[PDB]
């Protein structure tokens, strides 16, 4: 949790999910509740590796359940190479 | 239960079309005769199985059999393992024609019953017949495929059944079998080309064959469906996104061998590594219809009517992104038996 | 519409079809007996793990001893005379023509398969039989190509036209028609297959004697589950089952592959059935013992507190197999001397009607 | 036409359609008419036959409309046999 990452987490989000950004979306804000398909969540992470360039095996894709939980884990990978 | 089959895991919906709906099609009947009966091979002029096997009535059948062994010799078990799911997806026929038989505005009302629909349904099934008892025999006469464990696996199939998720609307029907008889034309386009290069041109022609078949029943329900969009653009699109959406599931999906609990899984990813079947094609498969309905250039759909159809186009480049990714972070595959092939091992 | 007579027509069925004759009330009867059917009915179904195979029957593809296994097969195939193989090629289409039998008791209001995978005592039955029976199918199949007896190609095609042709066994969606049809037609086949294994033991194929027999002893555990069924109908409703049953022998079981066609005979059917009928396998005398069987089996002579016209329908049922019989017995002392026919089955080779 | 024929016409024709007594025969009544089905033509033929010691054949069996149209074919095989 550091709000830069959020906020490309954020971001991505919405140009997947094809918000505007006066749609709220917070930390805590849920995957489903956002209106997405069990493809729109394996998309935005596909997304989020191409950004940021380091990549998630599936075995910890399931414990997905918030921006936060997503966010968390993209600092712990980033933590691994950098 | 010890032996158990696996069984479909979801409510099951039914009669989802609207009933007014149904006259549509005995308003087409007169339309299905000149359209969609054409279709159909006239029996006198249809291929039998008998003239691709080894003729029992003639004194060559003893060496004709012998080369059919020979030959078979050469073909590696991990095709055999994906010839046997056809011959085992083919033979439960029954369950098709009864499926085809729920179709509200279409089912055979009496199992000869004189309307276009249950001509076709009826014809239709005649034609499949032969894909089963052709590679049935043949898979026989190889001798490479323990026969009980095939057989036992097609009456836990035809125990089992199906669900397609078609819920009694010809609409979900007809582009479901639009859909899935397209698949097993290029499904056995490929196998057809692939045993060719293991030098069995006389099975090649086999594959070649049904494939043939496939088409034509392919360009008899594309048609039909081609009918509803221009009939009712609005439905046929927002059907045609649900059943994407569910996602077209395998008709032989519930394959049991009493060994293997998912015994389907196993053998889709060996038609998936052979590349007989994988998931690149599902998205072209998609897409043609797609391109073969004009469903780009459908105008005049209700509020979810283009949200169903913008979603429907953008499918098989999305499908087809996901599937390079799957492939990259791919885990070396295990090796696995198959009671089929005598609990011989091939590669998932 | 606007139509002639076509070069390749198969036989059509010849009466105007009559659908949902049944009351839609009485579908309810069915969901309540949803649970009886599994407690009663479903029993009869062998457990797949403990089938037999057509491959138990048939000689070994995947050991050495393939060769001979075969080669004996033919051996003893060829001192069965054509006549029997007629008969059993009959059969073979039949059984071969499965998908119809599982779409016509789909057919059936109350307990039709609503899904294809309907969780439904009567759906798990239909799909669970239809299982048993595709083995009958795929093992004479199996074995009439083997022997080489056979125009294999000839056999593929009568079986694409009956398949394409379907049946009407005139059952009109009722569960009540369409279960005394199946009673009866499913003990047909007992008493069939019975006479042709017993037929074959004496021929002396004491293989292909077990492969018939076998099919026999399928057939009457489907016998069973049928007059059960019905049995509980007559216990329910005594009325609508009569007049039903009633309604089905003055229709007559019309058999189910009876618009069988090979490009070449108009009437293959009957000259199939004739040659049955000369050999024994199944005979006019049966049909009578068939339709006895049931009378006896579900009581019908001891029904009480039938309708005006359910009693008329009463009486006519248990006074037909005599009446059959006798005219049975005239038939044969006034019948002509049979002619010889080809059968594109067995290459044109001809047998005695 | 002789008054011993068509005496016993009469007994099986109401014997076996179930008719008593009480409903009126003469000798142009058709099978149609008394209510019976196409089985009954022949199993009315079928007892005469025991009851006469004649076999007709099939072929003038169908021929047949009223009671005198049969009662006079059994004239005739009666005059060849007796
Ligand atoms: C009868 As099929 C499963 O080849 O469409
Ligand atoms: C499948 As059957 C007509 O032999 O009961
Ligand atoms: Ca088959
Ligand atoms: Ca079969
Ligand atoms: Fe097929
Ligand atoms: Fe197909
Ligand atoms: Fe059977
Ligand atoms: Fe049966």
């Amino acid at each position: 949790a550091k709000k830069e990452t959020i906020d490309k987490v954020s971001d991505i989000v919405k140009e997947k999910l094809a918000l505007g950004a006066d749609v709220v979306v917070t930390a805590d804000s849920e995957f489903s509740k956002l209106g997405a398909d069990s493809l729109d969540t394996v998309e935005i992470v596909m997304n989020l590796e191409e950004e940021f360039g380091i990549n998630v095996d599936e075995d910890k894709a399931q414990d997905i359940s918030t921006i936060q939980q997503a966010a968390d884990v993209i600092e712990g990978l980033l933590e691994k190479k950098a | 239960k010890p032996f158990m089959p696996p069984r479909e895991v979801h409510v099951q919906v039914t009669h989802s079309m609207p009933p007014q709906k149904i006259e549509i099609f005995k308003s087409l009947d007169n339309w299905a005769e000149e359209n969609i009966l054409v279709h159909l091979k006239p029996v006198e002029k249809c291929w039998q199985p008998q003239d691709f096997l080894p003729d029992p009535a003639s004194d060559g059948f003893d060496e004709q059999v012998r080369e059919l062994r020979e030959r078979a010799k050469e073909i590696p078990d991990d095709y055999f393992v994906v010839l046997v799911g056809d011959m085992i997806t083919e033979e439960a026929l029954p369950t098709y024609q009864t499926m085809l038989n729920t179709l509200d505005g279409v089912r055979d009302e009496t199992g000869a019953s004189p309307t276009s629909w249950a001509i076709w349904t009826r014809a239709w099934t005649a034609e499949e017949n032969r894909h089963g008892d052709l590679l049935n025999k043949y898979l026989y006469l190889s001798g490479r495929v323990d026969m009980r464990q095939i057989e036992k696996t097609i009456q836990y199939l035809i125990g089992s059944g199906m669900d397609p998720r078609t819920e009694n609307s010809p609409y979900l029907g007809f582009i479901y079998t639009s859909f899935q008889e397209r698949a097993t034309f290029i499904s056995h386009g490929n196998t057809a080309r692939q045993a060719k290069e293991h030098g069995d041109i006389k099975l090649a022609q086999i594959c070649g064959t049904i494939a043939a078949d496939e088409k034509r029943h392919e360009t008899a329900y594309t048609k039909i469906v081609e009918k509803l969009f221009e009939i009712d653009p609005d439905g046929t699109v927002l059907a045609f996104a649900d059943m994407m959406r569910k996602k077209i599931s395998m008709p032989a999906h519930l394959m049991y061998d009493g060994r293997d609990d998912n015994l389907f899984d196993h053998f889709s990813a060996v038609a998936q590594r052979l590349g007989v079947y994988t998931a690149k094609d599902y998205a072209d498969i998609l897409e043609f219809l797609v391109g073969r309905w004009k469903v780009d250039k459908l105008t005049g759909l209700s509020a979810e009517g283009q949200k169903a159809q913008d979603y429907v186009c953008r499918l098989p480049p999305r499908i087809r992104r996901l599937e390079e990714r799957a492939q990259g972070r791919a885990k070396e595959a295990p090796t696995m038996p198959f009671s089929w092939i005598f609990d011989r091992q091939v590669k998932l």
